[PDB]
């Protein structure tokens, strides 16, 4: 069970309090790695191999559920010897600094961070699917049934096993720290294995970037399918008219959300609008549809390009925030936006001057 | 609890954006940004009534003549202002800013404020004016601008010194509340 009730009371016999303590977070980084290999050649074995063997679905779609599993398993299974190769010499383990940067600093860094990025990136999506796939076919939701029956699942179902990846990466800065609490401060260990923590915080942030970033292509091409620019046909607004075959797919989203537009005096509109990387779209929903408008107190654009903005806060309104359209060609324009708190207002007013200072 | 809309209009470099930072935030900024489009907010006491005042700071250049009309649309009053220290700034009054106000803003009321006072008697301001066979501005013809433009009263301050600021802000909410 601990660490102390392992190994012996006779090699625990001369150890302070703080040495013992460390061995005991020690002991559970090993241990939960050698938990998360087995998880993951599970996944290899009951599912990925088996429905590679069986032809349950096409190639590339297997492929996007399990894009590099084998390499991911090269990666824990390299750290988890060498944590091995450690315990050989010794029950009690003395610097580990050199094993935690041979695994989360430099090329490894870069090896781990990419892997683990493909592997978890679109995996939200794919599993959709399955359960999509499930209610599609007899022939697949029995197959479903039989592998998470498994035995070598322990009663876990599929969901469970594959989100054990960043699980596993949300956990190492926690499992770090602990380490570092009970270090010797101010040595080159004590230094080193903060200079590993750090890192790890670096590939939480890198690996979730890209889950956010394939999610948020996603989205786009659901609602490029609902987007209906068919009024932008009929012009008249010179800057409205140049999107009327807009296509969402060919930009990246950085933000989305409702926001309550204050084109009149006691004339409101709500509102889902988008930031990408060159605009800002408005868009107005029917039911399922996602409308692009001119909209008149002379006509507004609902698409405005973010090299001919202007962002300012509305002073009165703490809500409020105005977007001024600068575009020449036609009349310019204030739109007065209202966010639901003054927390969402700064939050967008922050990612709307981040957005036009890389546009421009 | 009542709220008002002022627009400040004026050349240039005339002192529009500093006179506004003074009342609002009591400090004097040193370094010059020329606006483009600002808002500010101040609250302000009057006659035993409460009031907030919208500050709209609007661009004095030529260049943003085509943004300016943007801040004009809902206004309680007019700060219509010139520069004590550049004579050609008050002929700017009747040429320029007053027919851009009384389109876009009819029969709202307008002040006339003369910026810079302390400039006045700053004797190394009035030998570059000599330069241009000109000098400074007195209060006289600042009256006379504002009789002939129609406007509601008239004011002198300085932003620098502080003098007189609040003083403009009365008389600018006394006239968003009559009528
Ligand atoms: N001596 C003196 N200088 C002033 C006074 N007010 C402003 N200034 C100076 O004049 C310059 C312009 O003032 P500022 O308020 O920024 O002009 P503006 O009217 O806003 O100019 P713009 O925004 O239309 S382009 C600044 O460098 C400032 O130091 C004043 O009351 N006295
Ligand atoms: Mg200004």
């Amino acid at each position: 069970q601990n660490w102390q009730h392992t190994v012996g009371k006779d090699v625990v016999a001369g150890l302070t309090q703080r040495e013992i303590d460390r061995q005991e977070v020690i002991n559970e980084l090993f241990v939960t790695e050698a938990s998360h290999l087995r998880t993951l050649r599970v996944l290899d074995l009951i599912f990925y191999q088996r429905m590679k063997k069986e032809n349950l679905m096409p190639r590339e779609e297997l492929a996007r559920l399990f894009p590099n599993l084998p390499e991911l398993i090269e990666i824990h299974n390299s750290w988890c010897e060498a944590m091995k190769k450690l315990r050989e010499e010794g029950p009690i383990i003395k610097e580990i600094s050199d094993l935690m940067l041979a695994r989360f600093d430099g090329p490894a860094r870069e090896e781990l961070q990419q892997v683990a990025a493909q592997f978890c990136s679109y995996q939200s999506i794919a599993l959709e699917l399955i359960k999509t796939k499930q209610r599609k076919e007899s022939r697949f939701q029995l197959f479903m049934q039989e592998a998470e029956s498994h035995p070598q699942c322990r009663r876990l179902q599929l969901r469970d096993l594959i989100i054990s990846e960043m699980q596993r990466l949300t956990k190492y800065p926690l499992l770090l720290e602990s380490i570092i609490k009970h270090t010797e401060g101010g040595t080159s260990e004590h230094e080193k294995l903060c200079r590993a923590r750090d890192q790890c915080r670096e590939i939480l942030k890198y690996v979730n970037e890209a889950v956010k970033q394939t999610e948020n292509r996603h989205r786009l091409e659901g609602y490029q399918k609902r987007l209906d620019a068919t009024a932008l046909e009929r012009a008249s607004n010179p800057l409205a008219a140049e999107f009327k075959s807009l296509d969402l797919t060919t930009r990246k989203m950085i933000h989305e959300g409702p926001l309550t537009w204050r084109i009149s005096k006691d004339k409101t509109l709500d509102l889902h609008v988008l930031l990408l990387e060159d605009l800002l779209v408005l868009l107005q929903k029917q039911d399922e549809k996602l409308l692009l408008k001119c909209h008149s107190k002379q006509t507004f654009s609902p698409v405005l390009k973010l090299n001919a903005v202007l962002i300012r806060s509305v002073a009165t309104d703490k809500r409020a925030f105005f977007i001024i359209c600068t575009s020449k060609l036609g009349p310019p324009q204030i739109y007065e936006l209202v966010a639901l708190t003054s927390s969402d207002k700064n939050t967008w007013m922050e990612l709307l001057e981040e957005a036009v200072r890389n546009a421009t | 609890a009542i709220r008002k809309k002022l627009v400040i209009v004026g050349d240039g470099a005339c002192g529009k954006t500093c006179l506004l930072i003074v009342f609002s935030k009591d400090q004097f900024p040193e370094v010059y940004v020329p606006t483009v489009f600002e808002n500010y907010v101040a609250d302000i006491e009057v006659d035993g009534k409460q009031v907030e005042l919208a500050l709209w700071d609007t661009a004095g250049q030529e260049d943003y003549d085509r943004l300016r009309p943007l801040s004009y649309p809902d206004t309680d009053v007019i700060l219509m202002c010139f520069s004590i220290d550049s004579p050609d700034s008050l002929e700017n009054i009747p040429e320029k800013w007053t027919p851009e106000v009384k389109h876009f803003c009819p029969n709202v009321p307008i002040i006339l404020v003369g910026n810079k006072k302390d400039l006045r008697n700053d004797e190394h301001t009035r030998r570059e004016l000599a330069k241009m066979k000109q000098e400074p501005v007195k209060p006289e013809e600042g009256r006379d601008m504002a009789n002939r433009i129609g406007a509601f009263g008239y004011m002198e301050c300085s932003a620098k010194t502080k003098d007189g600021v609040r003083e403009v802000f009365e008389m600018a909410t006394r006239a968003a509340l009559q009528a």
